């Protein structure tokens, strides 16, 4: 049957559910001699196709509890006045086979009322379901798990104490989980040796477990269409050996990925960033300060408690564009192995234009659920720029979105895990309230990368590309007196583009040469340009440009010295 | 401050929230128990109607802490933290 | 019966449906020995009258599957409490004749609930239909195909995994498909020799298959009214030979086209542009750059993957009005043979004035479905101009529509096929965020056409018109020192207008001459002006004008040199 092996994604909420349900189910007799209330209901919510029903079935099988599935529309499709009988009989049958697990798939259909509550019979169904759910006499060990797309879609009374008192957001699987899902979905098709499922997994961003299964099936169907159809040898049952002779090639998977259309790309991603400190070449003072502020409270919470100091839970990065603030935030999140949530400027601008700031509440709740997390508000000054910056609106710096963010931060800190990081290229226009204590008070300045930092940035950008050892990278980094990280990335991309164009043009001509003058003996000399050379980099650097002018760096230096530690205490000595 | 402060909106100091607060205060006093305390770092821009009799009329000015006040503030902030007796707090307060 | 031949339009989604359904139906026994999940449901959506039901019937006939049609209002018109019986019996009957195809025409009536979900019984019908659709035990091979005007009109739970997991947008037929539809609808009327169905097809923009059939029927009725009525010889059954003697003339088709009123002209067009590089006379550097950016990643994806470079998916054309940016985008789309979607400025202004930016999401989804596609945002600076440009609003360059476009682009790139092209005549006022990496970063400048380019533009404009060889075109192009493409088009149009007026006036007088003085022998000398002559072009050029002043060209030159590649690296050499 289905078990933990079938449950893919390694998303680490299956472990939480296990810890939740073993003792109530794995050790049911224990609770008989101990006075404790187990989890009467667990609400699994997330994007559709994430395997919530699969997870519930696997838990039921691995714990031995009698699994009962109450399909939402199955009862809803039944005639009014007798569907209530179906729900009551389902609970009674689950009660009989104690311990039992009752799974309500698509719970947002039985009790969708969000206090709007249209209709008459559906109100009866929701109220009777409430009576049954609250009617659990704590006898036996029936655990009621329900599936819902979002927590707010179901009736709020279902979310109350004793009905569904604890919720788990399965969420979209990540690259590691996408790879494991691909492995589980590719185990009987005799996958080819060339295909590794790693490149496909990385390119598979935005898919869900159902999406991964559909992509694998589409690749298999492409393989079946490409071969074994030309022969057209078919019978009632295709020969096992004949079908096994085919191997799903990388090309088939690539085409399937091109024909994927993932079912929820837009959904926000809660993922441990893969970026590491290696990608950023320097910022040692900044790196150590970030390590302090974030890592120290958790690695050594006892020492923070000993001195009675509450660590700051907000940091605001300020600096010129393209210097790596987003990368620095990702790296700091990676070092602590905490989930990273990034709120770019377009999202804030959308909330501001639409006059919908309640999304800030939802974003903060999501960050709270995925703890430990690093809630990063990238380019937080976007709203101020949108309203102006030199003259702006007649009013002050306060705006709806920033006010909601401040309210959530003030109401935050309770969680002890969410850490707010803010990045802004225009510190002058940022609202001052953002910098008050209890908010993003720790201001960190990210300067233009140094020569060593520039070398590291070039190496990180060119790690994947084949770069000839002849081209000296230290010389190029030193040559770039004030290039930003974005400028270095542009130079590397232009060099790669030049190399690609030269290689394409050359092999194309060489193919004419073999079509125009058919050679008697075929002897390919391989690639005329196998790796990026000095001339490519020289031509690319010919177009190198400094995006960040020295005047805006001067303004940042002004603000930095606008956070000046006075000029009279530098020699402070105690009287002794 | 949100509406301005130097030029602000074209209208006066009256706003919806302050007007509602004034209406509630005018309709208050019946309870005989609720006491309204208002704190503002920009007294110049505060609506004058707030200071009329029956409203927050008793204006109290909180000045920067004195040397003794600074010593007390330092002691309160450092009460929980383990502070060595060697570090003199009065000297630090006076220095600031 | 009906088959692929009957299915007209050659819109290339019938091929996709075929690839979808042969093996599940053409080779049903194969899936019995192989563990794979076929397509349980396919959602065909598009404008009404596009032949979705015809396509489903043709697929059922050509694959041998038992076709079952569940009309939307047929079940909806039945009494409450027994319509559910009709749906259940339809599924059971389709189950009996495995393999079978169940077609639900007008699905937006059985399950129209978009979470508004008015009424009581319709909720029962939607829930029971959901139970049946999800109740397919993967046994047999019943495929449920449904028709709907738009994907969002049906209940979202119908769009979920396992109910309708894959969708095909049949869309409006194109000129090639309009011509093929006309051929299929004109095969038994004994079409006349003069009528070719090609001119009618080109002029038939905006019609659907039903519209084409109605136009053909109207033309046939006009032919029947013009002749065979004067004789008035009628009986119980008109003689076949007498009716065959008539031939539908071009005039009848022209009148019918005048009396067409196509049923969805406003619907957005997804069509491979017919424009070619020949229409544009030059821009060789621009042409090669566009070829690189668009064509190279697809023609040689392997070489892009080898160097680990991700090609830019956004290009922003900037230049004076009338220089051919829209034509260049159409040409680049044509070379890659990818669908072209054009979002003109009026659409953006409508979304901005109406405060409805969710249309951007719909537009991007449509572009994603029609892959490979070139999503072109023509005159993207319209919103900035509407808000000002010299002083403008108090706020910055950010606006609702551009912010939504940025959000969609940031959430894009997943598809790997949609390519965003932006054209703007005011690069100074364009939002800077549009040009950031991952957006329309590749800025391409389209200058005023050169002498050779001007010659090519004149030839393209005058290709259709009869132009006498006496009028030298190279001299005219060279004479126009700084005329834009629009100016050259205006000159050609004015010359054609002068020729048309002269021809009309002359033949009108010549007809008086015959009426005033009836000649004894009729001998028409043909047309007094059969082709455009030198004098017509001289008179037209007399009114030639330069729309684009040199000051706005100076501003464009400024911006171009405002993207200056520095001034110190031009001699960069590696140390050797
Ligand atoms: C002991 C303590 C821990 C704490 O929390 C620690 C923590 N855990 N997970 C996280 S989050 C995760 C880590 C990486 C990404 C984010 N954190 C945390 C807390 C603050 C800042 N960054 C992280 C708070 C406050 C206290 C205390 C300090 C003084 C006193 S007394 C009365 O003066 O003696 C009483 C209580
Ligand atoms: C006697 C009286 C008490 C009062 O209320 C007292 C009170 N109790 N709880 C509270 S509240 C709580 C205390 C701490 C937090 C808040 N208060 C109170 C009242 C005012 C200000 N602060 C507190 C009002 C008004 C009067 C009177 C004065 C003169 C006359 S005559 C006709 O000229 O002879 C008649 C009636
Ligand atoms: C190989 C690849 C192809 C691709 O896509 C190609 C593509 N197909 N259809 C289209 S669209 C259609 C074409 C005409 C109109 C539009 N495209 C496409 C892509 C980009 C720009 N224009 C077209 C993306 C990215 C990659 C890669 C690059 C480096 C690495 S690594 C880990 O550093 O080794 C891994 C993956
Ligand atoms: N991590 C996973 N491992 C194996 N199958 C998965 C996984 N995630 C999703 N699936 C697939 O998703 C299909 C249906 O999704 P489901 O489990 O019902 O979630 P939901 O009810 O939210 O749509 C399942 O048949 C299963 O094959
Ligand atoms: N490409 C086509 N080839 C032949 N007939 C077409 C075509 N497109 C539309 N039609 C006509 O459209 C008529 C009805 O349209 P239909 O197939 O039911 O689509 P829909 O259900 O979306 O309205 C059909 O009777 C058919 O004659």
């Amino acid at each position: 049957e289905v078990g933990y092996d079938d449950i893919g994604g390694c998303r680490k909420q299956l472990a939480q559910i296990k810890e939740m349900v073993e003792l109530p189910l794995r050790h049911p007799a224990l609770f008989k001699a101990i006075g404790v209330k187990p989890p009467r209901g667990i609400l699994l919510y997330g994007p559709p196709g994430t395997g919530k029903t699969l997870i519930a079935r696997a838990v039921a099988n691995e714990t031995g509890a009698f699994f009962f599935l109450i399909n939402g529309p199955e009862i809803m499709s039944k005639l009014a006045g007798e569907s209530e009988s179906n729900l009551r009989k389902a609970f009674e049958e689950a009660e009989k086979n104690a311990p039992a697990i009752i799974f309500i798939d698509e719970l947002d259909a039985i009790a969708p009322k969000r206090e709007k509550t249209h209709g008459e019979v559906e109100r009866r169904i929701v109220s009777q379901l409430l009576t049954l759910m609250d009617g659990l006499k704590q006898r036996a060990h029936v655990i009621v798990m329900a599936a819902t797309n979002r927590p707010n879609s179901i009736d709020p009374a279902l979310r109350r104490f004793g009905r569904f008192d604890r919720e788990v957001d399965i969420g979209i699987p990540d690259a590691t989980g996408r790879l494991e899902i691909l492995q589980i979905h590719t185990k009987n098709m005799k996958l080819a040796d060339d295909v590794d499922l790693e490149q496909v997994a990385n390119e598979t961003h935005g898919h869900v477990g159902a999406d991964l299964a559909a992509l694998c099936s589409e690749a298999a169907l492409q393989a079946i269409r490409k071969k074994m159809d030309l022969i057209d040898l078919e019978d009632e049952t295709i020969d096992a050996e004949v079908m096994n002779s085919l191997a799903v090639t990388m090309d088939d998977f690539r085409w399937a990925l091109s024909q994927s259309n993932p079912s929820a790309l837009r959904e926000t991603v809660v993922e441990v960033p893969q970026v590491t400190w290696e990608d950023i070449g320097g910022l040692e003072d900044v790196k150590r300060e970030l390590q302090e502020l974030v890592q120290y409270p958790v690695e050594h919470p006892d020492k923070f408690l000993k001195f009675g100091m509450t660590p700051s839970k907000g940091v605001l990065f300020y600096g010129p564009p393209g210097c790596g603030k987003t990368l620095l935030a990702k790296a700091i999140a990676n070092e602590c192995q905490a989930n990273f949530i990034s709120i770019k400027g377009p999202e804030l601008l959308t909330m501001w234009f639409g006059e919908s700031e309640a999304n800030v509440r939802e974003i903060f709740d999501k960050a709270r659920q995925a703890a430990p997390c690093v809630l990063f508000f990238d380019e937080l000054d976007s709203i101020a720029k949108a309203r102006g910056g030199n003259i702006g609106d007649g009013g002050g710096a306060a705006d709806r979105v920033i006010n909601q963010i401040l309210t959530e931060m003030d109401g935050m800190s309770t969680k002890k895990n969410v850490f707010i990081i803010g990045a802004t290229n225009r510190p002058d226009i940022i609202d001052p309230a953002i910098l008050r204590p209890g908010r993003l008070d720790q201001l960190i300045y990210i300067p233009l990368p140094d020569e060593k930092s520039r070398v590291a940035i070039l190496k990180a950008n060119l790690r994947k590309s084949p770069v000839a050892k002849d081209v000296d990278l230290e010389f190029l980094a030193k040559m770039t007196n004030g290039f930003s990280g974005a400028d270095l990335t542009e130079i590397c991309q232009r060099a790669c583009k030049l190399a690609i164009r030269e290689s394409i043009e050359s092999e194309i001509r060489r193919e004419r040469e073999r079509q125009t003058n058919p050679s008697a003996m075929e002897v390919e000399e391989d690639d005329p340009v196998p790796e990026i050379r000095r001339d490519h980099f020289e031509e690319a650097m010919r177009f190198a440009r400094r995006s960040v002018s020295d005047n805006d760096i001067r303004k940042y230096e002004m603000f930095a010295q606008t956070l000046q530690q006075s000029r009279g205490f530098g020699s402070f000595r105690f009287p002794s | 401050k949100a509406r301005g402060g130097n030029i602000g909106d074209g209208g006066g100091a009256a706003d919806r929230v302050i007007n509602q607060i004034l209406t509630e205060m005018d309709g208050m006093s019946t309870k005989k128990n609720v006491f309204i305390i208002g704190a503002t770092n920009r007294p110049d821009i505060i609506d004058p109607a707030i200071l009329r009799p029956g409203r927050l009329d008793q204006l109290i000015y909180i000045p920067l802490p004195d040397e003794k006040s600074r010593v007390a503030i330092l002691k309160a902030n450092l009460r929980k933290s383990p502070v060595a007796k060697d570090v003199d707090l009065e000297f630090l307060a006076k220095m600031t």
